[PDB]
């Protein structure tokens, strides 16, 4: 009771403290002239007329305005399909707007680059030579399907089992690509209004236009509803919209152009048929669970950063995973670390993974990785 | 009698947390800034400093901006804050993110540390290493060259307790808490649920070190099946995105995650997978020696007396979980009170296990069978 | 099991009566909440109650032998004679060997090598003697550390690197003498102390001393490489050396005050300046009289220029210091003669308390402290050296009403006396620091927040203590900037790599580059190590006083 | 899931359709007996009791399976009316063999084997019938047998199969006394057990059928008490309720 | 009303011109009101219930 005595005489120090403790030229001339300047509300012009102008424009939700130009303007620089801004009291257009940029679309432009090479993925040689091709060579070099005047598949669907490499193979495309990388947020096209999402992909389309050769990563089909039961109760009516507006505009009445779509699936069965369709994707590039010399390559790579001894073996590790994703390969290393930490060994060795090729393989409820059954021998 | 202290001592800290202009300048800016200021979406940056702004009414008039403190903070989404009726930008943008994620976010642990917690050793271990190690002794990791693993599932039959190793963890964290159940992501609105799961990321960034704990993960997360009736949960979108948060694209910087389920074969594979949950840990239902330091732990701060055998209690039933050894020694002291006893004697333990274990029938004619 | 023995607690009369029935148990209820009530001395029970406990747990731990545990209480009581009736008992069983080595840490500022000769008469094994000097406590730390580890240049190493400009060059030095117990520091580099300049070289000469913490012999060899240095700076911090040589020396120390001391403004004055912090490093407390003759007539020469009295005064607070609640001591008693003879000469203000302040530590209820207040009480400048002696004063235990007075007096909007008084608070109290956060954002004080890193004071190395110093890491002021790292510093003793990159990226000027340097120089609860923090009340000192501060050194 | 076939074994090493064909069991007639120094009993419960079916059979779930040996059953009709008919054939078969009264262990083996097999073959459900063996051999004595769709048999002093079984072990457990059942008392524990086990009110004689076995002159002489005899074991019953009354 | 007074989540009274805070008004809760039941008490039956 006294040891809570003292906490509430330092709670009460602290009260005393608290109450005895109580006991730019933008600022200046510049608002005097700010507060009379008006305001000239956006809107979108639709039409001209001869004589009068008599521009007639829609506010974003008001009404069609005819709102003659501004006596401080140029007619010819007011042009018909041009943003503009109105003053409400004037009525009138006192200065026009530049284009909408719709940042969210530019937002999902990943402008960064991932520092991800494609030497980090291993055991699937094959599945990089195939999106180098629709990827890198096509646009780097496009003399040589020119050569056998053979089309890029301008497509490629990624699926595999969760874990294989799928998107680490797609952050190394991003890191050489040489051209502009779109990452979709697929949450993002989803939106409260009707259509609103749809709209959007078709700014992902134009922005893409805009852009000379461009990759755009489709990361998640399936929350683009990548599906079309299309039901009678339509509860995915928005977003099967969406996804009709992305698959026409992918193909049919003038394609991507010079857009390259790679779209990545952990469930390749759920997506709709039309997507699946070649055309809008040419290549389906499947990763698979790696084989015997690519565990050992993910092992070797994962491992490479850790400090261990010179003798270890990953190929019996490797042997020891008999169907290992590289992400649960991946946990083999950071978990022999781990109970080398455990231990304070600095330096691990061979013993420390098979324990971990135990914990996270046969640990884990696997059955079949760990055996009590004498069976098979 | 010392009741009285303690409860001082809480009114005391409410009273501190309750306690807790420039002549020319401020004056100037008060002025400048209307009594009602309506914060709205910046669209455009000029050069002139008139910037087109959006907003509800989507009035997006180029408007000037004169910022005493600072205006080089003006962003494309940044929320601007505006005059009322001159609807030019006032100054700093509003910084506040919205208000669901703020009620997750947790200052107080009620529970201490895992001291508390009984039998569940090896479990704190492996909760201690991918959260409370890496931040104390980040050195080790480096060494080993490990990179520490930032994801944890919890996964027990009823009542092991899997909770409260994680109100252990909140007691004893450097890292910011979010408390988020897995069942909070039920927005209506088609869209919104998804974007929630940015949101909770996205402050657990800003608040830089942070642990997640989503409880109950099997209503965010499970099976990732077909539309099949063509409902569409749009919960597989929901449960996409925290796919994507976890490990889709770009990096979960410095953000760990502590997620809790009574069945773990419901859960989706790709959610439950190395690079989402890099460590799982699993809560048995507790044995002998496990069940002797519950016993103790719940029986500490209440009378005993020599009489009562624990061992015995702990030894003739086999199947109690945690939560149920806390529950016989609440129900004991019940017991007890009836017959205006404060002390405790064995007969109410035995009597209190009795009560407590009613509704638990299990088994069919699997005994001459085998 | 004494849970209603406690009960009797209030009436002291509890004492005499446990001592009467306390036999079957040897601990239990002699431990637990009697050992609690001891705790609840330092937590929440006044001190003249807790001397009492102290003599009623010494009474029963007497019963129950284990003079150890009765030897603590004895250092908490600060009696002497209390201490030495327990050293008898200790020296008649022979562990003794481990409560002599452990008591040269563990004894309080009542004595140095005082407590060594407490026991002497009998001799016997000559355990205490030597156990209790500094023969024992540092002469096997060299082959322990060994087996540990290899000492060398490795904090030397471009990440441990402090960078050069000048400024930091010396302070580079410095901090791999910090890491110096590894001796090769002057060895290291040519000439390494001539790069070193001004105060910078005073620091470099001391590395000698810091080079070896123990070994009078080895001590020589330092002395021997720098003999009769030909510039002063040298000269000073060579005779700085010579006190850094040993905790206790009996030997260099007396001609070290022999050599130079002009005993008026000189070089050869300032030259000894150095030796007179050195030997003040020998000891700590309050009324000691062994070398007090040496440094007596230091600061009766009262020299107008503070550096003669401000080592002297550093020197008196650390070298002529034993009995508890302060004393009168010859020079402390004409420090305050020398005191009320300068009117002006901040400087003194704060450099007369690190003496008086000093002798006023290691106190209980400290009323001949507050007499020699009354004594002091004159001109502002010296009513704030009042309050820096008030606040180190204060007994340093569980009583709230010492920390709740100076908390109303730094409330007041004039804080220039008050400095200092956040820091005191920290000195207070050593048990549960729920009082410890301050509210530095409400307080408006420049000052108040220049102190309010250096309150946090010296800590294990919890990470609250380093997210608060990152968060002030760049105050708009450059002192509140400096002090960060400093006190980071203090809880050094990421657990370093954060705050050197961190550091690092903030600063980038010199100003900014140094303090750096400083928590980065160590990267890598003792009554006598009370000493450095007190030693550097303000880092207000400009980058000269800088310089003179490097000589702060005492914990492990 | 694992249901269906007897063949498939659940995850957990269990065959649930052997499991529900014992559960089954509960729902038919009581059936109970007791060891009785010197003798041996089987009880029974006449449900769907009528007033237009005759009863002109002799016992109804009481069926002799030799000279010295009998069997009550409870479960699925038809497979009771097959599996009394191999007891009857296994019975003589071992009498033309060996020229001795089957001893009444090994007929219970014999067709707990044949119960067995229909468990391990696909083909065929798991037998619906539970049923208890009341006989006297020179081997091993007066002795009380029960069997399980599942195959599995046993020999008990007392055990009851058919409705509230457990309601009526519980009972025995408490009431049976080792060695000193003396036949005339052990008839008694029946009424008591079959009154609480029964719904019906007054176990009146037409709801209860009893078969005794017992040796008299070196010959078994298996007897099914008729409704005069169990009126009066019935009176009695109640009589000794009466005397419990105002004590109780 | 002071600062302290306000709290999220709360219903206060913004000023029809200036919106400024006039009062804090309570009774900020969804429909799930009309589930409390608490009004027109049940019968009282303890006395009513048999064994
Ligand atoms: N072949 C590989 N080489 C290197 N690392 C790999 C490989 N396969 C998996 N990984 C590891 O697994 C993670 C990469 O997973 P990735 O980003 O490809 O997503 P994914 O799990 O395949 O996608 P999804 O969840 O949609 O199935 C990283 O930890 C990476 O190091």
């Amino acid at each position: 009771d006294d040891i809570q005595q003292l906490l509430k005489k330092i709670n009460e120090l602290t009260g005393i403290k608290e109450s005895d403790t109580g006991l730019l030229a933008a600022d200046k001339q510049t608002l005097q002239s700010e507060q009379p300047l008006q305001v000239a509300r956006c809107t979108k012009i639709i039409n001209a007329d001869s004589e009068d102008p008599k521009y007639i424009i829609n506010v974003k939700q008001f009404a069609k305005f005819v709102v003659d130009l501004s006596d401080q303007v140029a007619p010819t620089d007011i042009e018909e399909g041009m943003r503009v801004g109105v003053d409400r009291n004037k009525y009138q257009i006192h200065i026009p707007l530049p284009p909408k940029i719709d940042p969210t679309v530019t937002m999902m432009q990943v402008e960064e680059k991932p520092d991800v090479t494609y030497s980090d993925v291993g055991g699937c040689k094959e599945q990089i030579e195939k999106l180098r091709e629709v990827v890198e060579t096509p646009l780097l070099h496009p003399e040589r399907f020119v050569n056998l005047g053979i089309e890029p598949p301008k497509g490629v669907l990624l699926f595999g089992p969760p874990g294989t490499g799928k998107t680490l193979c797609a952050r190394a495309v991003a890191n050489r690509t040489d051209a502009c990388f779109i990452r979709v947020i697929g949450s993002e096209l989803v939106q409260k209004y009707v259509g609103e999402g749809a709209r959007m992909v078709r700014e992902l389309f134009e922005m893409a236009r805009t852009k000379k050769a461009c990759l755009i990563f489709f990361d998640e089909i399936d929350a683009i509803g990548g599906a079309r039961f299309d039901d009678g109760a339509g509860g995915d009516n928005e977003v099967q919209r969406t996804m009709l507006e992305l698959i026409n505009q992918l193909d049919g009445f003038d394609p991507r152009g010079n857009i390259k779509v790679l779209m990545a699936t952990n469930r390749p069965d759920t997506l709709d048929p039309a997507l699946m369709r070649p055309g809008r994707l040419d290549r389906k590039i499947e990763f698979s669970l790696p084989d015997l010399e690519g565990r050992t390559h993910i092992f070797k790579i994962h491992a490479r950063s850790m400090s261990v001894e010179r003798d270890i073996r990953f190929e019996l590790l490797a042997r020891l995973c008999p169907n290992s994703t590289g992400a649960e390969i991946r946990s083999v290393c950071t978990e022999a670390g781990m109970f080398a930490i455990r231990a304070r060994r600095k330096i691990a060795t061979e013993k420390d993974f098979l324990e971990a090729v135990n914990k996270v393989i046969k640990s884990y409820a696997k059955f079949s990785a760990t055996p009590r059954y004498m069976t098979y021998n | 009698l010392e009741r009285i202290k303690d409860y001082l001592l809480m009114e005391e800290e409410f009273i501190r947390n309750q306690e807790q202009k420039q002549e020319e300048e401020r004056s100037k800016v008060d002025d400048l800034r209307g009594t009602p200021m309506s914060v709205g979406t910046l669209e455009e940056i000029i050069d002139d400093n008139h910037a087109i702004v959006s907003t509800s009414v989507g009035s997006e008039h180029y408007v000037s901006i004169l910022s005493f403190v600072d205006k080089d903070l003006l962003e494309p989404g940044c929320s601007v804050l505006l005059n009322h009726k001159v609807h030019a930008v006032i100054g700093v943008l509003m910084d506040d993110t919205d208000p669901l994620v703020t009620v997750m976010k947790v200052e107080k642990a009620p529970q201490e540390t895992y001291a508390d917690i009984g039998g569940l050793d090896n479990q704190i271990q492996e909760i201690k290493e991918s959260v409370e190690l890496p931040l104390t002794h980040p050195e080790y990791y480096e060494e080993m060259g490990i990179k520490p693993p930032k994801g944890v599932i919890l996964y027990g039959p009823p009542g092991t307790g899997k909770t409260l190793l994680a109100k252990a963890v909140a007691n004893q964290t450097s890292a910011t808490f979010l408390r988020v159940v897995g069942s909070e992501l039920i927005q209506k609105y088609l869209g919104d649920g998804p974007k929630l799961v940015r949101e909770l990321f996205r402050v657990a960034e800003e608040h830089a070190p942070s642990i997640v704990f989503i409880d109950e993960i099997d209503a965010i997360g499970t099976k990732r099946y077909d539309s099949n009736s063509g409902g569409e949960r749009e919960i597989q979108r929901t449960m996409l995105e925290l796919l994507n948060q976890l490990d889709g694209f770009d990096s979960r910087g410095d953000v760990k995650v502590i997620m809790a389920t009574n069945r773990i074969e419901t859960l989706d594979p790709a959610l439950i997978r190395p690079g989402r949950i890099d460590r799982k840990i699993e809560f048995p239902l507790p044995d002998e020696k496990t069940k002797k330091r519950i016993f103790q732990i719940h029986t500490s701060r209440m009378t005993l007396a020599d009489d009562v055998t624990l061992d015995d209690l702990i030894m003739a039933k086999d199947d109690l979980s945690g939560a149920d050894i806390k529950a016989i020694c609440t129900e004991a002291g019940l017991m007890a009170l009836r017959e205006r006893r404060m002390k405790v004697t064995n007969e109410d333990f035995k009597k209190s296990k009795e009560n407590v274990l009613y509704k638990k029938q299990e088994g069919t004619p699997e005994g001459l069978y085998l | 099991p004494l849970l209603t023995l406690v009960k009797e607690i209030v009436p002291l009369l509890m004492e005499i009566e446990q001592v009467d029935m306390l036999e079957k148990d040897i601990d239990e209820n002699a431990y637990a909440k009697v050992c609690l009530y001891l705790t609840s001395c330092v937590n929440y029970v006044p001190e003249p109650e807790n001397s009492a406990l102290l003599r009623c747990a010494l009474g029963v731990f007497r019963k129950f032998s284990r003079f150890p545990e009765a030897l603590r209480l004895a250092l908490m009581l600060n009696d002497m004679e209390l201490v030495e009736d327990i050293f008898t008992s200790c020296k008649d069983v022979v562990m003794l060997g481990r409560h002599g080595v452990f008591l040269e840490l563990s004894e309080d500022v009542e004595e140095y090598e005082d407590l060594t000769e407490i026991m002497s008469n009998v001799q016997l094994n000559s355990n205490f003697l030597a156990l209790a000097r500094e023969l024992d406590i540092m002469e096997p730390k060299v082959p322990d550390d060994i087996y540990k580890t290899h000492l060398e240049n490795n904090r030397f190493g471009g990440s441990g690197s402090q960078v050069d400009s000048a400024r930091m060059n010396l302070a580079s030095s410095f901090v791999n003498g910090f890491v110096n117990q590894d001796k090769l520091l002057t060895d290291d580099g040519n000439k390494w102390l001539y790069k070193n300049k001004d105060h910078g070289m005073l620091s470099a000469a001391a590395s000698l001393g810091m080079i070896l913490l123990w070994d009078v012999d080895g001590g020589l060899t330092q002395i021997d490489k720098y003999l009769y240095s030909s510039e002063d700076y040298i000269k000073s911090g060579a005779l700085l050396a010579c006190g850094i040589v040993n905790s206790g020396v009996r030997n260099e120390c007396d001609p070290a005050l022999a050599l130079l001391s002009d005993y008026v403004l000189h070089n050869s004055n300032t030259m000894r300046l150095g030796s007179i912090f050195g030997l003040g490093l020998a000891y700590a407390g309050s009324n000691r009289e062994d070398v007090l003759t040496l440094l007596l007539p230091v600061m009766g020469d009262s020299k107008s220029s503070m550096e003669v009295a401000g080592v002297t005064a550093l020197a008196c607070g650390m070298i002529a210091v034993g009995s508890c609640n302060g004393d009168v001591t010859s020079t402390i008693l004409q420090t305050i003669m020398e005191k009320s003879e300068t009117e002006l000469k901040d400087t003194y203000a704060r450099w007369l308390p690190l003496g008086l302040g000093l002798n006023h530590l290691g106190k209980g209820e400290a009323i001949e402290a507050i007499l020699a207040a009354l004594e002091v009480v004159s001109e502002p400048f010296r009513s704030f050296a009042n309050t820096l002696v008030d606040v180190c004063a204060y007994a340093g235990s569980g009583n709230v009403l010492k920390v709740q007075q100076l908390l109303h007096i730094c409330s007041e909007h004039f804080d220039s006396k008050e400095k200092e008084e956040d820091k005191d608070k920290k000195e207070k109290k050593d048990k549960d620091k729920k009082e410890a956060p301050a509210d530095m954002g409400a307080h408006q004080g420049v000052a108040v927040l220049g102190i309010a890193l250096i309150a946090m004071g010296e800590e294990i190395g919890a990470e609250m203590a380093l997210r608060t110093f990152g968060h002030l890491l760049r105050y708009g002021e450059p002192t509140l900037r400096r002090a960060v790292p400093l006190a980071l510093a203090l809880i050094s003793v990421s657990h370093d790599a954060d705050p050197e990159v961190s550091y690092n990226s903030i600063f980038a000027a010199r100003l900014a580059a140094m303090l750096r340097q400083l928590a980065q120089y160590h990267a890598k609860k003792g009554t006598l190590t009370l000493c450095p923090y007190h030693s550097d009340r303000q880092l207000m000192s400009q980058v000269a006083v800088a310089g003179l501060l490097t000589v702060l050194v005492s914990f492990l | 899931r694992y249901d269906s076939r007897t063949t498939i074994f659940s995850p957990e090493g269990r065959l649930y359709q052997v499991e529900y064909a014992m559960e089954a069991i509960g729902h038919a007639g009581t059936c109970l007996g007791i060891l009785a120094n010197d003798g041996v009993l089987l009880a029974a419960e006449r449900r769907n009791i009528h007033k237009l079916l005759d009863e002109v059979f002799f016992s109804e779930k009481i069926y002799k399976l030799n000279e010295d040996m009998a069997c009550s059953v409870a479960g699925i009709t038809s497979d009771a009316n097959v599996l009394t008919n191999e007891l009857r054939l296994i019975a003589q078969r071992y009498l033309l063999q060996y020229q001795e009264p089957i001893p009444c262990e090994q007929l219970v083996t014999a067709l707990c084997d044949i119960k067995q097999a229909y468990t391990q073959f696909g083909g065929k459900r798991p037998f619906g019938v539970s049923l208890l063996y009341i006989g006297w051999d020179k081997h091993y004595g007066f002795q009380l047998y029960q069997s399980d769709p599942s195959g599995n048999y046993g020999g008990w002093k007392a055990t009851c199969i058919g409705n509230n079984s457990a309601a009526a072990v519980s009972m025995l457990k408490q009431d049976y006394k080792e060695g000193e059942m003396t036949l005339k008392s052990a008839l008694a524990l029946a009424i008591k057990v079959l009154n609480k086990t029964m719904d019906v009110s007054k176990l009146s004689a037409e709801k209860v059928e009893i078969a005794t076995l017992t040796r008299e002159n070196g010959k078994t002489v298996i007897r099914v008490l008729k409704q005069k005899e169990v009126e009066q074991l019935i009176k009695k019953h109640e009589e000794e309720e009466a005397k419990a009354e105002r004590e109780k | 009303i002071d600062i302290n007074d306000v709290t999220p989540n709360c219903r206060v009274a913004l000023r029809n011109d200036s919106y400024t805070l006039h009062k804090i008004l309570p009774n900020k809760v969804d429909p799930l009101v009309s589930l409390m039941m608490v009004e027109k008490v049940p019968d009282s039956t303890y006395e009513m219930i048999g064994g």
